[PDB]
């Protein structure tokens, strides 16, 4: 059936890094395993067919083998191509189809820590007359992601409709939270104040404002 | 050669969707073609294979009936029919043709996806689809924010003032909803000495609703 | 039968007669070379390979 | 008598069952039939009558 | 057919009779072996029967 992958593997530059693909009796030993890597937002393509060979444009750092039941690929010089995942494709009769792994990622061995910037934004007097009230605040310019937004009615950390998404990579490296909540006007009205304290790697920074500003 | 394909936008589950592959230059009768899709959070996952100058039509061992293949040879095009979409299946499908040519059961030993195309995004969530509705936001340099809600469906473009302001503007990924709808946000970073003194403007792009509305944000004392 | 106890192999690709029939039939000449190379250099090692 | 098999054959002491790479190959091979070939390895369509 | 040299190859035009300039480079380069090297950067002892 599937294979046996770390979920990350990772190397400094200047030497190389070993993955492993793991497979039973009747995924590798008895049908030819196969290489795929491919680009973040784009099309995979071939590294290794046959388990020995390389087609034409690839360069010869790249090299892979097996011995029993199981392959391994070496990797050799890692600056900017070797960022991205790889898969382990195989064949088998179980499944009677190509079988796939979960997923290898590689990195290579850094950044500055940036403080977190939360901004807990309250509804305007547009939103009042337009009976709607969004209560929303973002953090961004944060590394590394470990933020934890609370929802804090100013004596009780109080969940209902929450919708929270995950960090992105930006052109920058960084990372930039959102997280909103949805509620009535007059339950927002009748609050005397809200406040949206993040919890990133123990700086939290206090955020409280007034409805009125 | 070039692969492309034709994607889907997102859809009430239970219907049928609709994905062609388009292919050129290389002769269509000696390569099979492979169907693979590629979900977030998960690998890749194979379904089926067929030929362009037969018949032939093999399936998954776990999509047995949910999923039907068609082929047009006079087109030089393979159209594909999800049928019961579940809710676990937004993924990116992938129009891959393998070289030589395969018909058995055992003959998939030495066959690997050597030309692959680019894929699309699909997803199946029921929700009204409409135009885009814009939330005001008071600012807490000051940093005020644009609010954007109940879009439907993705994506969306935001500008200010028409395009006429380039410089602090930051989109936020978007979030998703218990409710079937789309949220999304854009907070600029301006001057405090700027904030009531210029007055900026909100503006948002929907396409697929064919639709635009303007604003004017302004700051609360 | 004292080939195969020299630790496991990494390639034994053979382009010709099986190593298990050469006991059937009698040669009169064999040749023995060896040296060392990196394992990424043990593929071109064959016939016509570049 | 025609012979349909997938089973390893082992070329080694070593017993082989369900692995293959360093000393034991599978039976079966595929032809490699192109047009670009000469005379010598077109598929030829051979129907015996006994 | 075994090869065995000492003079430094010319890559150009220039004469090099000793000394190893731009385009001339010593034709004999070493290996390196270490431990911190991975799967596919070992030595092995390839032997070859004729």
């Amino acid at each position: 059936p599937v294979l046996t992958q770390p979920p990350s593997a990772s190397g400094p530059p200047g030497q190389s890094v070993s993955i492993s693909c793991s497979g039973s009796r009747s995924n590798i030993g008895t049908n030819f395993v196969y290489w795929y890597q491919q680009l973040p937002g784009a099309a995979p393509k071939l590294l290794i067919y046959k388990n020995d060979q390389r087609p034409s444009g690839v360069p010869e750092r790249f090299f892979g083998s097996k011995s029993g039941t199981s392959a391994s690929l070496a990797i050799s010089g890692l600056r900017s191509e070797d960022e991205v995942d790889y898969y382990c494709a195989a064949w088998d009769d179980s499944l009677s189809g190509h079988v796939f792994g979960a997923g290898t990622k590689v990195t290579v061995l850094g950044q500055p820590k940036a403080a977190p910037s939360v901004t807990l934004f309250p509804p305007s007097s547009e939103e009042l007359q337009a009976n709607k009230a969004t209560l929303v605040c973002l953090i961004s310019d944060f590394y590394p992601g470990a933020v934890t937004v609370a929802w804090k009615a100013d004596s009780s950390p109080v969940k209902a409709g929450v919708e929270t998404t995950t960090p992105s990579k930006q052109s920058n490296n960084k990372y930039a939270a959102s997280s909103y909540l949805s509620l009535t006007p007059e339950q927002w009205k009748s609050h005397r104040s809200y406040s949206c304290q993040v919890t990133h790697e123990g700086s939290t920074v206090e955020k409280t404002v007034a409805p009125t500003e | 050669v070039q692969l492309v394909q034709s994607g889907a936008e997102v859809k009430k589950p239970g219907a049928s969707v609709k994905v062609s592959c388009k292919a050129s230059g290389y002769i269509f009768s000696d390569y099979n073609i492979h169907w693979v899709r590629q979900a977030p959070g998960q690998g890749l996952e194979w379904m089926g294979w067929i030929s362009p100058d037969s018949d032939d039509t093999n399936y998954a061992q776990s999509f047995q009936g949910r999923v039907t293949m068609t082929r047009d040879t006079s087109i030089t095009t393979v159209y594909m029919e999800l049928s019961s979409l579940r809710s676990d299946d937004t993924a990116v499908y992938f129009c891959a043709r393998s070289v030589g040519y395969c018909s058995l059961n055992s003959c998939q030993r030495w066959m690997w996806f050597d030309t692959w195309g680019q894929g699309a995004l699909v997803t199946v969530s029921s929700a009204s689809t409409k135009g885009p509705s814009v939330f005001p936001l008071a600012p807490s340099t000051a940093a005020l924010g644009c609010l954007v809600k109940d879009y439907f469906p993705e994506p969306v473009t935001v500008s200010w003032n028409s395009g006429a302001l380039t410089s602090g503007v930051h989109t936020f990924p978007a979030v998703l909803q218990s409710s079937g709808l789309y949220s999304l946000s854009s907070v600029v970073t301006v001057p405090s000495s700027s904030l009531g003194t210029q007055t900026y403007i909100c503006n948002v792009n929907h396409k697929p609703s064919n639709t635009k509305v303007d604003k004017k944000v302004e700051p609360k004392s | 039968s004292v080939l195969y106890n020299f630790a496991p192999f990494f390639a034994f690709k053979c382009y010709g007669v099986s190593p298990t029939k050469l006991n059937d039939l009698c040669f009169t000449n064999v040749y023995a070379d060896s040296f060392v190379i990196r394992g990424n250099e043990v593929s071109q090692i064959a016939p016509g390979q570049t | 008598e025609r012979d349909i098999s997938t089973e390893i054959y082992q070329a080694g002491n070593k017993p082989c069952n369900g692995v293959a790479g360093v000393n034991c190959y599978f039976p079966l091979q595929s032809y490699g039939f192109r047009p670009t070939y000469g005379v010598g390895h077109q598929p030829y369509r051979v129907v015996v009558l006994s």
